[PDB]
């Protein structure tokens, strides 16, 4: 019945009581077989000319470190809005922007429009508190979720929900399941993760962030992964012999 | 005052200034994404007269995720929260052309500086069963009542099953006019002596 009352009564979040074919694995294998080597570059994105990242990307995952993530250098929406993301996005391409739970739900939409995208999905990371049954001044409710907005530019399975336990204090990691959702869309193979970390580096992705300890990025080597005959693969099909 | 109250009406044409001021407004509009309202009709709704200090709950889907934010701000609100309702079946399993949709969104706007509300009692996720098409979960009324107990509330675009104590419900599929608050009864009679609501 009323899990809201139950949360008021006990501190167990309603999402704690959410409960819970066989072909979405050859797809996973095809994705794995088509992925480029993991590539990564340590770069202070504020001081970095973003245009040195080439070629233009089919998918951009943007995870700026918001101050709200450190409740107990952060980026403001002022900083994020001034990124020139449109300068590195392919004319047909996609973006996934972690917006948090506060003002980013509005300002992240401003960003998407500024960079030339329209929002097509709102993906909610719902955090359970099964293992452990402070409010922003403007908050009306306890905030138990984060939003990752998906945007599309140009012309043209899973659910828009990720449910995991709330990480420990000080852990800013987002659920790796976001990568699964993104890769299952089969959007192309040039995939950029801005503000990634050593811990998020992944086959099939170029990861760029200030805290990386090592780099292997070479623009010419990276471009060579997508030269003919592989220029328009989705990342979900067999390699060309 | 306290028992359920409602007005069958076209919300575009009702003079809502007769209703007084409300601690909470909820709307579940027929966005242009039953009969709908155009974007301009939504923008022009006289939401600003309904409140001085309090909260607005605004259900949104598809492109109204953006259009609803526009209306919210046009009407004089800042969006300070966003409730999501995770839709389940009777066994608590979860029930836009890129992803399947497991949730509905309800924007939460604030106007003025509400005082004496119990902010932070509930969280921003509802887990509740899909009842019927376009039926919102009853849990939202409980969250709103704990947030603002005993106060006057108004629902726009509600249906007969939405009528609640402490609420006045407006919608064009309600059965007649049922008003009990003496202040509202008086202002309705003055404004609508023949009981008709037209232009
Ligand atoms: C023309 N002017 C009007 C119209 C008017 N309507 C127009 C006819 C229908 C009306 O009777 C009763 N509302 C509905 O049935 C209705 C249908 C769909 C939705 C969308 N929502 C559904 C619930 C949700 C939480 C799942 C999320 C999504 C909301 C409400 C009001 N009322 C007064 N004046």
């Amino acid at each position: 019945n009323d899990y809201c009352q139950h949360f008021v009564d006990t501190g167990h979040r309603p999402q704690n009581f959410i409960r819970d074919r066989e072909l979405i694995r050859l797809k996973d294998e095809l994705i794995a077989k088509s992925n480029t080597p993991p590539m990564y570059l340590q770069a202070d994105i504020e001081a970095f000319d973003i245009r040195e990242l080439t070629p233009k990307f089919d998918v951009i995952l943007l995870e700026p470190p918001l101050e709200e993530y450190y409740r107990e250098k952060c980026w403001t929406w002022d900083d994020i809005m001034k990124l020139e993301i449109d300068e590195i996005a392919a004319p047909r391409s996609f973006i996934f922007l972690w917006c948090g739970s506060g003002e980013g739900l509005d300002l992240g939409r401003v960003c998407l429009r500024k960079w030339g995208y329209r929002r097509c999905e709102d993906i909610c990371w719902i955090k359970t508190n099964k293992n452990n049954p402070t409010l922003d001044p403007k908050a009306v409710f306890q905030r138990t979720k984060e939003h990752c907005l998906m945007g599309i530019k140009g012309t043209v399975v899973d659910i828009d929900l990720i449910i995991t336990e709330e990480p420990e204090i000080g852990n800013i990691e987002k659920p790796v399941e976001i990568f699964h959702i993104i890769e299952h869309f089969c959007l192309g193979r040039r995939r950029l993760h801005l503000f990634g970390r050593d811990s998020t580096i992944r086959p099939g992705w170029l990861t760029v962030g200030p805290t990386l300890t090592n780099s292997n990025y070479n623009a010419e080597t990276y471009a060579s992964y997508f030269s003919a005959p592989n220029s328009y693969l989705t990342g979900c099909t067999e390699e060309i012999e | 005052l306290f028992p359920p109250q409602w007005i069958c009406c076209d919300i575009r044409y009702l003079d809502v200034s007769i209703l007084g001021k409300f601690a909470v407004v909820m709307a579940d509009p027929p966005w242009d994404i039953y009969g709908t309202l155009t974007d301009d009709e939504m923008r022009r709704l006289n939401i600003p007269v309904l409140q001085d200090d309090g909260f607005l709950f605004l259900w949104v889907t598809g492109r109204a995720m953006e259009l609803g934010r526009e209306c919210l701000n046009l009407w004089g609100y800042e969006r300070v929260d966003e409730i999501i309702w995770v839709k389940t079946n009777q066994l608590q399993r979860i029930i836009g052309h890129w992803l399947n949709h497991g949730k509905e969104h309800c924007l939460v706007g604030v106007k003025g500086n509400p005082q004496g509300f119990n902010q932070g009692l509930d969280c921003d996720v509802i887990v509740a069963e899909v009842r019927s098409t376009s039926h919102k979960p009853d849990e939202i009324y409980g969250m709103i009542e704990r947030l603002s107990p005993g106060t006057r509330k108004i629902e726009l675009f509600g249906r007969p099953h939405n009528v609640q104590p402490n609420w006045i419900t407006l919608g064009n599929q309600l059965d007649g006019i049922h008003l009990l608050d003496p202040d509202v009864v008086a202002r309705f009679k003055q404004r609508y002596p023949d009981g008709i609501i037209s232009k």
